[PDB]
């Protein structure tokens, strides 16, 4: 029950060594991939429903990406 | 020379009549100044440090509970009390439990239960922070003239000079020897903001961890961990690291959430590192704006005669450096040691024209040194002459490639510095002033809006803004939102 | 006597001539079986445990790195290699470093560098997994009759019987004594799924932590942590806990990511707990379907005369129980001690009708004690008569509240236990079978779609389905989407 | 760093004690509240943007909730 | 005379007023240079070599397995492990077998089996690669004046002079003796691409294979074979020569894929060969661009007196050489051996106009010998007069045929050398510059698109583009497709 | 099964001797002819099928060449 938000302030960054640069992006990508691999049926269902009901490709892709990026973290 | 030891390097070229040069010395880069009639010098920022800074709050990352106590009362007998409440370093909880005749209570219902436990922090589990003082922070700037001698990073240079800039120093005048004086005037107010900087360090020796981190005051001060002062003994918010389980009749379990150091390290991604040394707290990232005076510098070996043509040998044949320049060293065995090296270069098939941009002012072999030469050539096939010595050279690249590289370096300087980058190599032009003002305003607005927002949400916001611009019927709002989205996307990627 | 201690209690009624009762016992609950012409009994499942189960994997939560070796080579020279790259319990990384004349290399470019360290795990920081064997997992089921005497939870009952159920047990006869025998003849295949159950534990127990956790095989077999087996010596995936910093010339700092116990605990929210005492690995959340045979049960106290009316006195006055019942205990002042208690109740103003549904069917007062009476009364102002001993009583609640609470108990049992909820109190029917099949199909669909998905995403998916159906043009698709969304919302709360 | 997926399987639950029941939701709420409290002009700007550029109540609510939910997590 | 020893010859005619000539010297070629009043010389590139070149990664073509070891565990007894899994020069595999009671397990299911074997490389089976150094690669250029005595290819010529060119060579002047001096200035960068070239050795002498091959670095570094470096000890990717058969209970079979020399040789079709003697690594295909200086040449024997007429005799009568020339050899039998041969030719019907274009400018007899003469007569019926001698010569061909042959040789030079062919015998001009730039652009685009594509697919794509242009009726797209297809078809033929 | 891609670069061929010049083309022709001599009936079927199904002569020829070139190298 201890939540520590990430250090998003970047005013102090320069040309020196940084602590695990780009690690959070990799963590997010790995989380999404792991969630997708374990819910292939659900992912296919979401994609098929978006194809069926949404008539715009841009909205289709936005909805798919929102679902995939919003599922795993709020689990 | 020294600039050659780093992959990051900047060249500032001064035309005749220039006597003051404005620079943004970044900690992690080197600057080479190449003027006419004057020697070249290397100016770089060594370190930013202070000895014995002040303290801030120190947190606890792993606790130690002891002397757990529980007191429960029957459903109607009244609320439960413990003296251990209202005592320092004691985490307590109040709850209700199901009682009855099975637990020797006269009535069935919910009874009051209270649990408490003492709180302590492990000896080496703390996150202490320190704050710099504007009046006591020190900047070290070192100057190294081009004497024609090369030395590796492990060898000390006797021609090198150092200068420390506190607010009491301001202006330091160095004596480079036979190359004259060099004036430096660094304003400390143009460096980092000491108010918004915290140098946090874990007290855990070894553990294969960095010495310290360079944080932001808001993030460090908004943490959900127990805290106190160095001199004090009583912790505050002791219940952040502890959890209480559901009551079971006349007993409730107290749990320790464990060591939160790993979570802290996970949340510090992308933060710059720092150092502590013995008592001096250093920084590895930063910058400072300085003015360099090139009026009192002298050139060594102008009246020297010319070295013999047929006495030059390759100690180190030319090789391609990391900055699109050429570096070589020679030996000379022709007596009359103090003399001037006859170095030049010509493109193949054009022997009447020289294409050499010497970085060393005028290479010269002295009695006990000399020989190193650094120079820049245009793309194509070239021929390098040092006296009668010849060496064919092929320089890769193109003019457009070099121009793209220069603009790329400028963009990187903007992304890493901000509005101070407009003061690099400045001559006080109006264009620089207007660019600096516009950058100040735009960055102020961008940081006010998206100050604490991450990369991905910023990119999504920019995409949404451009979509709103494209879809909006009104031409007035379309241009505004599309331009704002483009600005957001460009500034987020950098 | 026992069911009064635990809040979760179910009542089962067996009409005369009933030969067997089907139950779904579950840890943390009690069942009172009331039968016509037979004594009432309490049946509950005490614990599920196995002794000396096999282990699975040993995840390391905290690592210590002993000796670090770094090898670098110049750009033109070949790649850097170490003997340590092919040794057990070694963590290594390959990268490229910028070299030049400062680093004593003949050419400027990117070199090859490799850094290695020795992996070793702290003794107390280690997550061990255990698995259950179907042939050996033991279920302990206890049965006690309603002897008419009350004893707290810390006082042992000499009339309590214990039955341990392995797969080698068909039918267990418990000699309850003067109350006859009771059979249990129930199944172990209906309990937990051993093939998908893992009992994880931590070597450190004095850290104020639970002994063990009841996990799932798939989650425990997919952790991003180093692992091995007890009889093995070489660790697997040692690079999970180690991060390598960017190279600097001929150096590469190796960083340890600390202790991951806190992250593991933070990711275990909601899982059931478990217990370990010596070598017995208990678990505290489970259920098992069990039948009870009432053929041989016998009622004690039908040949006795009747206790005198004018010789009673209260020892505990009646009080509301935790299950909408009235509990008391009387004392008798006569010499004809083994006799029967004349208990009865009437609503105020209706003295000719008895409204007391005794849970102790035939109370007796014996030479060794007796007098505990438990009844259930209708709402209103009643009068509790025990001989000449009156006690005006006002029962809270109402019939509608009772029906709603019974429905809520059914729904909660359905949510917790699952498809076996249709086997509770089942005398054999078609509605129960069809309901069980429907629930099995629905649960299979729900688990194969949203089995490993969180509460919030499931609710959002249900709402999205509802909206799609509501905006659906085709009526059939609208009905389908609304039905599926409502089903998902209903299942999601459980 | 180390990514440990949350235990989303609730097939083993019973009437026994559970380890920190429901603290994932409290963590999410704390994270969102903290991010909102630190970022106030941004949230007000988003609210005014959706209000004056959209016509459907559902669209406004969905945009606002998705922004608030995806901001802190993917920081 | 050396130009008469091979089928590839070129003639350069330096008109009056020419001081320098630009040539593209190739291995397997010879250039004869003729001037108005200067001796003719033969200039050719003899060799390209480096001594002790650097060694790149090796490859193993044939392995040697031994010490096979297998471990298996029962289905529910954990995985099988070996110490050899974490060792060097071992190939290991993991898979699951089927276990039961005849395998002497306890349960029927999928077990765990692992097989490992030591990996070694046969002594004579490796593919060693080498990389040249631009500062040490040598270009050997030899010059030989037209003395007038014929030495076969297996006879030493005292008048032949050699010049080895490196980056340290600028303008090499060769002393030809009584024929003056000749200056040479060759551009090394115009030669081979050192960075993207590899010399590969293979096998032994008894295998009857070429000493080495001239490969491409990209192809050599992307091979799917085990590799290491000579100074290393552990191989990399040893699993590429080993295939593991399916498991059988407690056994797994490990197989050797065999010797990959045949596959490698079949994959190298079309690449040029090389040579290796002792420690020198020669090349057999290549070229370099040189600039010859003719200003210091002298014509020998101009002060002698003419020979006698009636004292000559044929030694080798005229024979049609392979390059439209006529070669003789006479023998003077007089005491005044140092004299001038009166050579002359007249076309039948006009005995008053000479037609001979002597490539041997001033033939002279001398004590040691002399008498070799080379002509280039016009087509038709001629007569060759050498003193009082006569020999009818019919020179086959015509002027149109000769112009066609010159154009064909220019086109072949474009095909072979490429962009550098425009610098052959060029004084400068604009055509040699615009054409060179156009060829550079076309070659860059063609390499970028179809660099690694074969002859057949390139022809197919050219045909497809031509057809697309023919079908699509849009002007711009049709023209683009037709032009690009024609360029592809023309360029892919060489 | 070690697969070693053929050296398709022509950036170094000059006037000297080469290794097995023009052997890949010969091997391709031999492979195609050998396959075509063991599948007479299938080849006749393909030829007549493209004959009957199409009227565009170039379509016929390109289909025949593609089928006869995709046969052996992928079988
Ligand atoms: C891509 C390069 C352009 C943006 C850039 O160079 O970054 C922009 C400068 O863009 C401009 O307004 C350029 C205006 C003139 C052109 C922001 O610079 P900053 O120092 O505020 O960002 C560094 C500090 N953050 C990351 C925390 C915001
Ligand atoms: C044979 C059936 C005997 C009665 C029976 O089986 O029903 C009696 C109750 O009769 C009545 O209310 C009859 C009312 C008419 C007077 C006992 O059943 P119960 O309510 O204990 O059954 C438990 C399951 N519920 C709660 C769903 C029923
Ligand atoms: C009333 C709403 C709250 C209770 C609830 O919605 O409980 C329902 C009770 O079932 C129903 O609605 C009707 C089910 C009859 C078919 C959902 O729990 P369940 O036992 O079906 O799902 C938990 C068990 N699975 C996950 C294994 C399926
Ligand atoms: C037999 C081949 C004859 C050369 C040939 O057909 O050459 C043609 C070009 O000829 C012309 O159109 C000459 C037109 C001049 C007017 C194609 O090859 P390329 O000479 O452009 O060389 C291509 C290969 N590089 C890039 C390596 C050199
Ligand atoms: C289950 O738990 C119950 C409750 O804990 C337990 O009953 C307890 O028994 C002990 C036995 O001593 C009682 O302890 C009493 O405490 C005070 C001490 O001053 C006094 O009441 C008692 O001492 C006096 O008792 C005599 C008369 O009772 C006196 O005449 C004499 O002076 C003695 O000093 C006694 O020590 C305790 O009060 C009860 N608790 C209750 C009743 O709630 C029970 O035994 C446990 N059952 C087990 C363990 O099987
Ligand atoms: C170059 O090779 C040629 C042969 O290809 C050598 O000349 C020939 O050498 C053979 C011996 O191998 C000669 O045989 C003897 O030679 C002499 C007369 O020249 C004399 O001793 C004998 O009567 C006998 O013939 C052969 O004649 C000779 N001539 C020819 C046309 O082949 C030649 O020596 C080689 N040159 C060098 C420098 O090695």
């Amino acid at each position: 029950s201890v939540v520590i938000p990430t250090h998003a302030q970047k005013d102090m960054v320069g040309r020196g060594h940084a602590w695990l640069k780009g690690d959070n992006i990799r963590d997010h990508v790995t989380r999404v991939e792991g969630w997708m691999w374990k819910n292939k049926l659900l992912t296919v269902a979401v994609v098929a429903l978006a194809w069926l009901m949404l008539d715009s490709w841009m909205a289709r892709v936005t909805v798919i990406l929102l679902a995939l990026s919003l599922g795993p973290v709020y689990a | 020379t020294r600039c050659t030891h780093l992959e990051n390097r900047d060249f500032v070229t001064g035309v005749q009549g220039t006597t003051r040069v404005s620079l943004v010395l970044e900690l992690g880069g080197c600057v080479t100044i190449t003027a006419e009639g004057k020697p070249s010098i290397d100016v770089w920022l060594e370190d930013i440090f202070q000895e014995s800074p002040a303290e801030t709050r120190e947190y606890c990352l792993h606790a130690k509970l002891s002397n757990t106590k529980v007191e429960a009362r029957c459903p109607t007998t009244g609320p439960a009390t413990l003296p251990e409440e209202h005592q320092a370093n004691m985490v307590c909880k109040r709850d209700q439990s199901d009682r009855g005749w099975g637990n020797h209570c006269g009535f069935f219902g919910k009874g009051s239960i209270v649990a408490c436990a003492k709180f302590e922090c492990e000896e080496a589990k703390k996150a202490v922070g320190h704050v710099y003082d504007s009046t006591k922070i020190t900047y070290v700037v070192k100057v190294e003239p081009h004497t024609g001698d090369y030395q590796a990073a492990n060898e000390t240079n006797e021609n090198r000079k150092t200068a420390q800039f506190t607010v009491a120093s301001e202006k330091v005048i160095l004596d480079l020897g036979d190359y004259g004086d060099v004036s430096l005037t660094c304003k400390v107010a143009s460096g980092i903001d000491v108010a918004q900087t915290v140098v946090m360090s874990l007290g855990s020796s070894k553990d294969h961890l960095p010495s310290a981190w360079q944080l932001h005051r808001d993030w460090f001060e908004d943490l959900a961990l127990p805290w106190k002062h160095k001199d004090n003994q009583d912790w505050n918010s002791v219940e952040k690291l502890v959890e209480f389980g559901p009551p079971h009749a006349v007993k409730m379990d107290i749990f320790n959430l464990g060591d939160q150091t790993a979570v802290l390290l996970k949340s510090l991604a992308g933060v710059p590192l720092a150092s502590v040394d013995n008592q001096k707290y250093h920084l590895k990232s930063g910058h400072v704006t300085c003015d360099v005076g090139l009026e009192k510098l002298k050139l060594k070996g102008t009246t020297y005669s010319m070295c013999d043509k047929t006495k030059f040998k390759w100690k180190r044949v030319p090789v391609d450096s990391g900055h699109d320049t050429v570096v070589m060293e020679v030996s000379y065995t022709g007596s009359d040691k103090p003399c001037r090296i006859p170095v030049r270069a010509v493109a193949h098939g054009v022997p009447t024209i020289n294409v050499a941009m010497l970085i060393t002012p005028n290479p010269t072999i002295e009695t006990s040194g000399g020989g190193f030469i650094e120079m820049q050539l245009p793309p194509g096939d070239n021929i390098i002459y040092v006296g009668d010595l010849s060496q064919q050279w092929f320089q890769k690249g193109s003019t457009i490639g070099r121009m793209f590289e220069k603009t790329r370096k400028g963009l990187e300087r903007l992304s890493v510095v901000g509005e101070h980058a407009w003061d690099f190599g400045s001559v006080g032009g109006i264009l620089s002033s207007v660019g600096k003002a516009i950058h100040t305003v735009l960055g102020g607005a961008f940081n006010t809006l998206f100050g604490g927002v991450g990369f991905i949400p910023k990119m999504l916001l920019g995409v949404a803004l451009v979509w709103l611009g494209l879809n909006a019927r009104n031409p007035t709002m379309s241009m505004t939102f599309l331009a704002v989205g483009a600005l957001t996307l460009m500034m987020t990627m950098g």
